């Protein structure tokens, strides 16, 4: 019956979102589910020419102002349903991508639609044109835990040789250890190449 | 779940004589097994020469640090590890089969059935290693068991092509195991080094029926004949 | 004269009433547009020629007689005797038998002409550019041949002799007789007694050598006495240069060792049983001295350059150790005695003692350091003679000249059989059949993943040894600086 | 008390005679060589440098291990191939 | 610009406070001492002196964000920034050559209905010899991915979405009806044969009625409907028609619209290049606009040891020497017999031979100046041609066709300012149009092995050809059995997005100028035939295709 590939399509999206939720890492978003979503497609097509075959045959007019008035709303219905099933399941999509971006790109692609990919590369664009703004003086980007230490340690996890900061220099060298300014090192920390706190 | 390990009647295997002979389980308890492995020294040399290898870096104590490396590298998992594992998949998974998985199964069972039916009328004779609709559920165990490893909710196309391959590695290995006139002719009418295409020795076979096949079966196993080009040419490569 | 032979061959065939395949543009037989058409029988036709070429090494203290062979195409075409798709049309071999006998009777007369004919038909047979050329016929001819050599073993063999080494120019036989001038009478008689069986009635049986005794690993590895000594070797030439003579010499010593001892065993009345004893311990005090030189003066500029080991057409593998490799050639030379196996290898242990290597190591195990390229069949025009030429087994002599006459090979022509050579063998890949690699069925079908069995396809001809063939054209290429082949092997890369 | 170790192992020695030995018991009704017959050739040199109280095993310990079980297996043979394959099998013993 | 008023450690924090604190970028050492002699020699002036500086350090992030050079700067980096700033239409930035070997490999995923892409494993260093042998594993996937485009290709087709049954599916339901795909089979018992992924069937024609437009040669894929009778295990057909080929647009666009050519850009394995729309657009105009851009094509069997094709052949040239064509594609076996290992040295041998011609050939171009520096020059093999010929001896062959060898071409190269030697299935990629060429003689071998059922001509027999081929969407429709493929090089004969173009030259067939689903494919059959010299014009610009001839 026509509602059971949106029901498959949100258990799709239920399941996705636990995958999501159960970790602190943005976990690889599962393949996108072209396959039922070109079944439900094809079923809102199927679903549109029951609608067009109708409204030609109130021409012939057959009980219309009852039977032709309910046959329309059921099929109607059906497509209610299967657009609130597609866009419930992009818009959880939607939502873990723009999550992403804030972590990491605004700083697994093949598993994305190629309108999910130029959807977040616009996202992006619009991530850094909103720090690239007015506010530009917060890093709109920047963690969202409070700084609770100026000072911290931090060793150095996989090496990157000597680069410049602000006013002087780290030379990540592979298991060393600095005593650092943390604001000097957070792009490290997120980029994965220094440890602690 | 039945693990059960046997030795044949015989005690080693006995090729040459008759499956029926050498094996003493009746069809009743044979067909609740899903997959039946029937296990034979092939004495190959190079076989045997790396077998040996193995065995002794096992005795010498090599294999300790070799398991622990392997474990390491992420190339193996321990005893306890998999044990929970196990736990873990029986209680999280329970597979279903989707529909393409299931027609695959299902026209793999008419066609396992085909081969059986043949063999019985080839050897006259009803085969101790039964195929049964028991055994189609066996194949749906293991494709579900296949899936259940990695908790995929259903099982695919790709595991049913696993569960498939195991049941023929296994049970269907375990079933499939005048002419003395026909094969005389062909040596005769065929010498060394030519080929005769099949269909013609087929047409002048039947032109004389089904001991053809009996005969490029045999004379295939022995260095006579070799089934060149797709099969499509015999050619009479050995004496 | 091919040609002359195309038409006098299209005249016999049309007043038999055959449809002729001349062909006028292409090498291809004129059968209509389907001679166009790939096909997997025509194929392996083109592609296929190898003698099965017997070779049975060991020592022999019985004398042996190396017969040549000649007139064997000639003698097969003459005395041989649809279901079958690969087999020359039997009315054009009914009429190619009629006419060489008609050509060889003439010849019989002193017709020049017509002796020439018949020893330029083997040329014929094989040459693409004869008008009436067919693979089928090529095929034909070849596979008779190959029958024929095999029954020809199977004569001599019947006769009471055994076999050493055959192929389609030479026999080497074991006589079950020790003595030369015993045997120069019985001699004449086994062959007398062949060829006067009509399956061989127009052989050229030649007793080109007597062999007193023969040391036999393959036709390029051989020493033995002939009536006096000669010794050949490949091995030798793996070895570095320091290391060369030494090997010489100790063959020469071998050979003594043998030869007294057979000399011994016949006045005291397989032979062979105690001739280590003769040099065993001199052997092992030289090579103790040897391994304390080479520790000494292996890494020396000094002398280095004659502890380099040389680079070589074929040249199969590494080696660390060259008094090693030494080792394993004398040892493996003096294993081929069947007779005596135990005492050589109890001396090669108390050698590989001096290295502290085990009997049975990896290492010290003979493992031949040539790989073959065996081009099969070339033709000496000069004087009409197929021979195999192995690029890597042969010396260069042998590869730039003819071993009968000694007229030199054109360089351009045999670099286009190398070149021919190496396109054959990666077509062969391409066409190959599948195998089933768990049952050995062929793969029949079009599109199957795998076998019924659940064995994976494998190749009947592995990438590896194609790999592997490609290496040693690259290695040939290099070393005798073949620059068209070496240009084909850069385009298939680039 | 005493446990040897293996060591220095002839592997390529050990591998060859369990090689030839399952080669040659291809012999229908010969002694049916096997795995454990190969772990038992392990064994019975971990029994002989047990003798000398040795907790390593030489190499002839090895070697007569290897002799006690080709000898085993070429007794058991029939006359008809006997010396045949005790020849064969020299090369392995009769070096020891 | 006036002389360097900067040193690294003073333009530090200013490189940190734009490439670090904006975007993340870091600086590392090397990089920052390249990129502050980059800013110096732009600017000159020290860095306090305006807004022009934090200017040049945004225009060098934007770019690193251009090129994607990863996490660190490096001075190799700054370099990349430099070229694009270098970078900051002209036709022959887009056309180019593609040979069978050099083409980006793509493996369809039926699961995923779409392409991907696989490394030419040349590129891998290992391959530098045996790099380009294929694997066994692309043996068994050969087919098979001829079978999945087809059954895609079928699926979009509008009559199907009764539907295809694959044809292990009949097995057992029996006396029903049912439409299959499938591999035309000859089994090895003899008996006519369907084959599937999922199986195979025996098939009997004797009731059947074929759609009349094609030809039916083993090997071709073909729609199939019949009853399944169990009894003998036989499909008994009703009708028989080959699988509708589909236009370049709904398969660009239905695939994804992929550049599957580097038309546009190259691909990675984990980035597929893309058709982009405006730049297709862009390209198109541009190709609409050169008006007089002209390929000239020679027709097959141009054998340079013949005198009378030389003489023509002189004649044709210095015609062409009066307006050079934009290219001028010869081809098809350059010498009369095919060129293989000679049997004896009295004559000069035939790779001499080969040789020669190519010299006479390079003697005939240095006459021609405008030709020689103005048009491109592409060689397409045929079967008398080199390597090929040392083991077919002249009969056709591996098909993908190497180039002809390059110690046989050095007096061309010589002469002449632009040449390819190419494949036999060579590609152009021109502004828009994707040009097929290949040289075969088909409408011969299709007519010899066309499947005979139970129960003007020259337009028809070509009309037949190129429907064929097209719906067939595949070259080379015959067994491998029949015609063997390179396993790895067999999806440069898939046609899968239509060509636009296609000099499908044959010399068993008249000339023609055909279109079929916008595919327009041309003949220029034959050199030499009937008296005159035979050579035709097609005009990208507005697809015309002028015939031409000289009278000798
Ligand atoms: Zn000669
Ligand atoms: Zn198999």
């Amino acid at each position: 019956m026509y509602g059971d590939l949106g029901n498959k399509l949100v258990l799709e999206a239920k399941r996705t979102k636990q995958l999501y939720a159960r970790s602190n890492q943005d976990v690889n978003l599962p393949m996108y589910h072209e396959d039922i979503i070109r079944n439900i497609l094809k079923e809102v097509s199927n679903l549109r020419k029951n609608t067009e075959y109708l409204k030609e045959q109130q021409q012939l007019g057959m009980l219309d102002d009852k039977v032709a008035k309910c046959q329309y709303f059921v099929t109607l219905l059906c497509m209610e349903r299967n657009k609130r099933c597609l866009l419930a399941y992009q818009r959880l999509r939607t939502d873990i991508l723009d999550s992403m971006a804030w972590n990491n790109n605004g700083l697994d692609t093949n598993n994305l639609s190629h309108q999910e990919q130029e959807y977040l590369k616009e996202y992006c664009d619009l991530i850094t044109d909103l720090k690239s703004g007015d506010l530009v003086d917060i890093d709109l980007s920047g963690s969202l835990v409070p700084p609770s230490d100026v000072f911290i340690d931090v060793r150095v996890l996989k090496d990157a040789g000597e680069i410049q900061t602000e006013y002087g220099v780290f030379n990540l060298i592979k298991d060393s250890q600095f005593f650092v300014r943390q604001s000097d090192v957070e792009r490290l920390i997120q980029q994965g190449y220094l440890q602690k706190i | 779940s039945v693990l059960a390990a046997a030795n044949p009647i015989y005690g080693r295997y006995d090729d040459l004589k008759s499956p029926g002979d050498n094996i003493d389980f009746q069809t009743t308890i044979l067909s609740r097994f899903d997959m039946i492995f029937i296990v034979k020294d092939d004495h190959n040399e190079e076989r045997d020469i790396s077998i040996a290898n193995h065995v002794i870096n096992i005795h010498t104590g090599n294999a300790n640090a070799m398991q622990n490396q392997q474990e390491e590298n992420g190339s193996e998992i321990s005893i306890e590890k998999m044990k929970r594992y196990i736990t873990y998949c029986r209680l999280k998974c329970a597979p279903r089969l989707s529909p393409q998985a299931a027609e695959k199964l299902s026209s793999n069972f008419v066609t396992i059935r085909k081969q059986l039916l043949i063999n019985e009328l080839e050897s006259t004779e009803r085969s101790s290693i039964p195929i049964t609709i028991r055994q189609l559920e066996a194949i749906i165990r293991i494709t579900e068991s296949l899936a259940k490893l990695e908790l995929s909710p259903i099982a695919q196309e790709r595991h049913v092509d696993e569960a498939i391959r195991l049941f023929q590695a296994s049970t269907m290995d375990a079933a499939s195991q005048e002419i003395r006139r026909f094969e005389q002719e062909l040596k005769r009418r065929l010498p060394i080094g030519w080929s005769t295409s099949y269909q013609t020795l087929r047409r002048e076979f039947v032109d004389t029926q089904l001991a053809l096949d009996k005969a490029l079966y045999a004379l295939e196993k022995h260095e006579t004949i070799q089934l060149r080009h797709q099969g499509q040419n015999i050619y009479r490569s050995g004496v | 004269m091919d040609y002359i032979i195309d038409v006098l061959y299209a005249r016999k065939l049309k007043k038999e009433n055959i449809v002729l395949w001349w062909n006028e543009k292409a090498p291809l037989p004129d059968h209509g547009g389907i001679q166009n058409d790939f096909d997997l029988n025509t194929s392996w036709i083109m592609n296929d020629s190898e003698f099965p070429k017997i070779n049975n090494s060991g020592v022999y203290d019985n004398v042996v007689l190396d017969v040549g062979v000649d007139n064997l195409t000639v003698n097969t075409i003459l005395t041989s005797a649809e279901f079958v798709h690969d087999a020359f049309s039997n009315d054009a071999l009914n009429v190619l038998r009629g006419m060489l006998k008609e050509w060889w009777d003439e010849a019989l007369k002193e017709n020049s002409t017509a002796d020439l004919l018949v020893n330029s038909l083997a040329s014929w047979v094989q040459n693409p550019n004869a008008k009436l050329f067919d693979g089928l016929l090529r095929y034909h001819v070849h596979n008779l041949t190959k029958k024929a050599l095999l029954q020809l073993v199977n004569e001599f063999s019947a006769l009471g002799s055994t076999i050493v080494y055959a192929d389609r120019n030479q026999i080497l036989i074991k006589t079950n007789k020790y003595s030369p001038e015993n045997c120069y009478a019985y001699s004449q008689y086994m062959m007398k007694a062949v060829r006067t069986n009509p399956m061989f009635s127009y052989l050229d049986l030649n007793i080109k050598r007597y062999w007193d005794l023969l040391i036999w690993m393959d036709k390029f590895n051989f020493s033995g006495l002939a009536c006096t000594a000669v010794s050949q070797w490949q091995l030798k030439k793996f070895l570095s240069p320091i290391y060369q003579p030494e090997f010489e010499d100790w063959m020469m010593i071998i050979l003594d060792s043998m030869l007294k001892t057979k000399q011994s065993y016949l006045k005291l009345n397989n032979s062979l049983n105690g001739f280590s004893h003769l040099f065993s311990k001199p052997l092992m005090k030289r090579v103790k001295k040897l391994f304390k030189n080479q520790q000494e003066f292996i890494l020396d500029p000094q002398y280095e350059a004659d502890y380099v080991i040389p680079v070589l057409p074929g040249s199969h593998l590494n080696v660390k150790n060259p008094l090693l490799e030494l080792v394993k050639s004398l040892c493996h030379v003096m294993l081929l005695s069947k007779s005596t196996i135990l005492e050589i290898r109890t001396l090669r242990k108390e050698l590989l003692k001096i290295f502290e290597l085990r009997e049975f190591a990896k290492v010290a195990e003979f493992k031949d350091p040539s790989l073959s390229l065996v081009v099969p069949d070339f033709l000496c025009e000069y004087c009409f003679f197929i021979s195999d030429i192995d690029f890597c087994k042969a010396a260069p002599e042998s590869i730039f000249s003819c071993v009968r006459c000694h007229k030199a090979f054109n360089q351009v022509l045999l670099q286009e059989h190398l070149i021919q050579k190496l396109r054959s063998d990666i077509e062969s890949y391409l066409i190959q059949d599948l195998r089933c690699s768990r049952c050995h069925k062929v793969k029949r079908d079009y599109m199957s993943a795998h076998c019924p069995c659940a064995g994976a396809w494998e190749g009947t001809l592995p990438r590896e040894s194609i790999v592997q063939k490609l290496n040693v054209f690259k290695q040939v290429a290099k070393y005798y600086g073949f620059d068209i082949l070496l240009s084909c092997i850069a385009d298939l890369t680039i | 008390k005493i446990y040897p170790k293996l060591h220095q192992m002839d592997m390529d020695k050990v591998s060859r005679v369990y090689a030839d030995l399952r080669r040659e018991s291809i012999s229908t009704g010969s002694f049916p060589i096997t795995v454990r017959h190969l772990e038992s050739i392990l064994r019975i040199a971990e029994s002989f440098a047990k003798m000398r109280l040795s907790e390593f095993v030489s190499s002839y310990d090895l070697d007569r291990a290897i002799k006690v079980v080709v000898d085993s297996f070429v007794d058991a043979q029939k006359v008809s191939v006997r010396r045949q394959l005790r020849r064969s099998f020299a090369i392995y013993t009769l070096g020891h | 610009v006036l002389p360097v008023k900067i040193q690294p450690p003073l333009l530090r924090p200013l490189a940190y406070r734009v490439l670090s604190r904006k975007y993340g970028l870091s600086i590392k050492s090397d990089g920052l001492s390249a990129l502050a002699e980059f800013v110096g020699t732009n600017i000159g002036a020290n860095w306090r002196q305006g807004p022009a500086t934090i200017k040049f350090l945004e225009q060098f992030a934007a770019v690193w964000k251009q090129q994607e050079r990863g996490l660190f700067i490096d001075q190799s980096g700054v370099k990349e920034v430099i070229q694009e700033m270098k970078e900051r239409l002209d036709w022959r930035d887009y056309f180019k050559v593609i040979n069978a070997s050099q083409q980006q490999r793509f493996s369809y995923n039926p699961h995923k209905m779409q392409f991907i892409f696989v490394p030419n494993k040349k590129q891998n260093g290992l391959g530098g010899i045996a790099g380009f042998l294929p694997d066994i594993e692309d043996k068994v996937q050969m087919f098979l991915t001829r079978y999945y485009l087809t059954n895609d290709r079928v699926m979009r087709n509008e009559n199907f979405q009764m539907s295809i049954t694959p044809i292990k599916n009949l097995l057992g339901r029996d006396a029903q009806n049912f439409l299959l795909l499938g591999l035309l089979n000859k089994n090895f018992k003899g008996n006519w044969s369907l084959e599937d992924p999922s199986g195979s069937v025996e098939i009997d024609i004797s009731q059947t009625i074929p759609t009349q437009g094609h030809y039916y040669v083993p090997g071709c894929m073909v729609l199939v409907e019949g009853i399944y009778y169990s009894v003998g295990n036989k499909f008994h057909v009703t009708s028989m028609t080959l699988p509708p080929g589909e236009r370049r647009e709904i398969t660009l666009e239905t695939i994804g619209n992929l550049d599957l050519l580097g038309i546009h850009g190259i691909s990675n394995n984990n980035f597929i290049a893309r058709l982009d729309k405006d730049l297709k657009i862009r390209l198109h105009l541009l190709e609409k606009e050169l008006t007089d851009h002209k390929f000239v094509i020679l027709g097959a069997n141009l054998f340079l040891d013949d005198l009378k094709i030389m003489t023509a052949l002189s004649k044709i040239l210095q015609k062409l020497n009066d307006d050079p064509p934009t290219l001028l594609i010869w081809q098809g076996s350059f010498t009369s017999v095919p060129v293989f290992a000679s049997m004896s040295s009295r004559n000069i041998s035939s790779s001499t031979q080969f040789k020669n011609n190519f010299d006479a050939l390079a003697t005939l171009l240095s006459r021609f100046d405008n030709l020689t520096e103005n048009t491109t020059m592409i060689f397409i093999p045929g079967p008398n041609d080199l390597w090929g010929s040392m083991v077919s001896l002249g009969a056709s062959g591996t098909l993908p066709q190497d180039p002809i060898p390059s110690a046989f071409t050095k007096k061309i190269n010589k002469v002449c300012k632009n040449v390819v030697w190419s494949s036999n299935p060579t590609r152009i990629a021109y502004l828009s149009q994707e040009i097929v060429i290949f040289r075969d003689d088909l409408s011969g071998r299709f007519k010899r092995h066309r499947l005979e059922f139970p129960f003007p001509q020259k337009v028809q027999e070509t009309r037949k050809l190129v429907k064929t081929i097209l719906d067939q969407g595949h070259l080379s429709p015959f067994l491998d059995s029949l015609r063997p493929i390179s396993w790895d090089l067999d999806h440069t004969l898939t046609l899968c997005p239509i060509p636009s173009t296609m000099v499908l030259c044959d010399t068993t067939s008249a000339q023609f100028d055909l279109t079929y689903n916008g595919c327009k494919v041309i003949n220029p059959g034959s050199f030499i035939h009937n008296r005159r010299a035979r050579y035709m014009e097609y005009v990208p610009s507005s697809k015309k295709t002028i015939q031409e001839e000289i009278y000798i």
